[PDB]
């Protein structure tokens, strides 16, 4: 892997309709032996631009490639939500083929408040000695959120885990889960289980709570 | 037109040999113009080219892996394969198979894969597979907003990744979020899949999640009933 | 004195890319002035065989004469000439290389062809030709009728058989098929023989030259 492919930037955020440019620089002259790939979460990487400037079948004309030698550019005119992806350049001049480190393109959109839901442990799971309490934050922007668990009005720590989806290809939001895990014994020595959510889209923190057994 | 499907994800023990197969539909793997390629992506890293093979006998493997790599073509099954000996945790990655078309004016030989599979995750571990336990995240008053309700399935304590989740056998797609798995302290994985639905559909529409854990050949359906 | 190619590559000039027409005539030159990334080269995509060698052999030329080795009006009574391509457009209209001739079926047949040329001149003759590779079997039969064609080019110092390989390459200039270009230097007194039942991009203009 001797021809090093350096992309710039490594990540960017832009609004719908913006013009986006990604730069790729090989460690040596590769003439026009340069391809651009698009990689969306869970999908097969897709060849968008072949040999520096040739748009591939079915790819929207808002994508274009330019450059030669040691400087190459991928341009996305009029960025769309479905263009959320990681973009790679790849040189075909020397063996082995090598890829750039990738450029993650995120979509800037307006602030969106999360809708918050809480799920007490199921009886089946309790029948096994473990209680998982799940707090859900649905379709929000920006990505930054604070989720605090409160058990009988006592701030918890060290017993929850968070997961965040990749950006949605249609509405450009994120979703988040916070999962509080307790043994059935610890779970039964308390009554009030509350999820407190702070986010730029909420004017005040939103709390969803339940009483065990209700 | 052409479809490529990598073999199922799962475990390889350290120092043993990884074996993957790619099923090809739409063209013959014996064609002289097509080459067949493997690429991999370790977690949180970029793409690493592994090599290519022509039916005519031309092969080239990445010098970083050449001594450990063997590729082959199976004309009876219209497939091609990758074998990787002496694996370590450095070989844990998503492995993609791909096709290219020889095009010497615009590409080095075998160097421009332009039709890729979706990839298969290989985990190098000495641990055993564990299928998941699926629990319901039932819609309730704590899961309504006014014309929208949330429900889901908790998929707990499995190894290795991945797990795929569908809803109502793929008929329900809008509003679904299947979260990336988190690694627990036990070293097992866990995730949740959720969906927001019209609360007017609660008492009438049936909601079932289909959880597929290929590394253990486990498929599990859970009906989420309002409660 | 240098040969000024302007916006053309050696390939675009020597094949006769329609945009390389205004290049002024020269009978001799030393050193070819070519941009680093010429705009007008192989307008129909494909592999130009032995290209760097051809660039070297044409870098210094003492005598250069283009002649119609296979005149269009009399050489191909049994075949038609294709409409060229949008990839090789000139003046907003589809065209093709000036020095080559894209032969296609005449009626319901692409008849077998055999065309020969004896080097009557006392100089070497540079002959260029192509082999078309359609992207689909539908385009292969639409142009050449037969699904499996061959091209054969033989001289006393050259012999090669070409088999079209039908497949979609990555799109280049909106073209998923390809034309691969080949050449050979025909020494004086030698004869070159072109045989094909399809897919031949035939020579139309060749070049009698003295290298160095
Ligand atoms: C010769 O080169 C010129 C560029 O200098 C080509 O003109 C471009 O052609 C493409 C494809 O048709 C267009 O997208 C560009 O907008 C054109 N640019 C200009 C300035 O005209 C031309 O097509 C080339 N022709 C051949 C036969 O190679
Ligand atoms: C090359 O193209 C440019 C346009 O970009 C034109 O101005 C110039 O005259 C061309 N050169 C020749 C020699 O035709
Ligand atoms: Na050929």
């Amino acid at each position: 892997g001797d021809i090093v492919m350096t992309q710039s930037p490594s990540s960017l955020s832009a609004s719908i309709g913006d013009r986006v440019t990604i730069t790729c620089r090989p460690s040596q002259n590769i003439r026009s032996f340069l391809n651009w790939f698009q990689h969306k979460p869970g999908k097969a990487p897709k060849l968008l631009i072949y040999a520096a400037s040739n748009l591939q079948s079915g790819v929207p004309s808002r994508f274009s490639g330019s450059g030669s030698g040691t400087e190459f550019t991928l341009t996305i005119r009029s960025l769309q939500p479905e263009d959320f992806a990681t973009y790679y350049c790849q040189q075909s001049y020397n063996t082995p083929p090598t890829f750039g480190q990738g450029t993650k393109v995120e979509i800037k959109r307006t602030v969106a408040a999360p809708s918050v839901f809480i799920f007490p442990p199921s009886d089946e799971q309790l029948k096994s000695g473990t209680a998982s309490v799940v707090c859900l934050l649905n379709n929000f922007y920006p990505r930054e959120a604070k989720v605090q668990w409160k058990v009988d009005n006592a701030l918890q720590s060290g017993n929850s885990q968070e997961s965040v989806t990749e950006q949605d290809s249609k509405d450009s939001t994120y979703s988040l889960s916070s999962t509080l895990t307790l043994s059935k014994a610890d779970y039964e020595k308390h009554k009030v289980y509350a999820c407190e959510v702070t986010h730029q889209g909420l004017s005040s923190p939103v709390t969803k709570s339940f009483n065990r057994g209700e | 037109q052409v479809q490529l499907e990598e073999s199922g994800p799962g475990l390889v023990k350290p120092s043993e040999t990884l074996s993957l197969t790619c099923s090809v539909s739409g063209v013959s793997v014996t064609s002289d113009i097509y080459y067949w390629t493997w690429i991999r992506q370790p977690p949180g890293k970029g793409l690493e080219w592994i090599g290519y093979i022509f039916y005519n006998g031309d092969t080239n493997y990445n010098p970083s892996l050449k001594s450990r790599v063997t590729m082959s073509i199976d004309t009876s099954k219209n497939e091609f394969s990758l074998r990787l000996t002496s694996v370590t945790a450095a070989d844990t990655a998503v492995y993609f198979c791909a096709r290219g078309t020889e095009d010497l004016g615009y590409c080095s030989s075998g160097s421009c894969p332009n039709h890729w599979g979706q990839g298969t995750l290989v985990t190098v571990s000495s641990a055993s597979t564990k299928g998941p336990s699926v629990f319901p995240l039932a819609p309730s008053s704590k899961s309504t907003s006014g014309g929208t309700a949330a429900l889901g399935c908790l998929v707990k304590d499995y190894f290795p990744e991945p797990v795929t989740v569908s809803w109502n056998s793929g008929a329900l797609t809008s509003g679904v979020h299947t979260f990336p798995a988190v690694l627990q302290s036990s070293g097992l994985y866990s995730l949740s899949s959720v969906v927001t639905v019209p609360s007017s559909s609660l008492g009438t529409q049936t909601y079932i999640c289909n959880v597929n854990h290929k590394p253990s050949n486990t498929k599990v359906d859970k009906r989420v009933e309002p409660k | 004195a240098p040969l000024q190619l302007g916006n053309c590559s050696v390939a675009g000039w020597i094949l006769g890319n329609p945009e390389c027409e205004l290049l002024i005539s020269r009978e001799s030159w030393s050193y070819i002035v070519e941009k680093p990334n010429p705009e007008n080269g192989t307008c129909y995509p494909g592999h130009f065989a032995d290209y760097e060698e051809l660039r070297e052999q044409l870098s210094s030329v003492s005598s250069f004469e283009r002649f119609e080795i296979f005149p269009k009006e009399s050489s191909w009574p049994n075949h038609t000439q294709n409409g060229g391509s949008n990839s090789c457009s000139h003046n907003g209209e589809s065209s093709f290389y000036k020095n080559l001739l894209w032969l296609t079926k005449s009626g319901s047949l692409y008849p077998n062809l055999s065309k020969s040329y004896a080097n009557n001149k006392e100089k070497e003759v540079l002959v260029l030709w192509g082999v078309h590779h359609p992207p689909t079997i539908q385009e292969q039969t639409s142009l050449y009728v037969k699904e499996n064609a061959y091209v054969s080019v033989v001289s006393s110092h050259y012999s090669r058989k070409f088999t079209p390989e039908i497949a979609k390459r990555p799109k280049v200039r909106d073209q998923e098929g390809r034309i691969n270009y080949y050449w050979t230097l025909l020494e004086p007194g030698d004869t070159i023989i072109f045989e094909a039942n399809g897919n031949l991009i035939a020579p139309r203009y060749a070049f009698a030259l003295s290298r160095g």
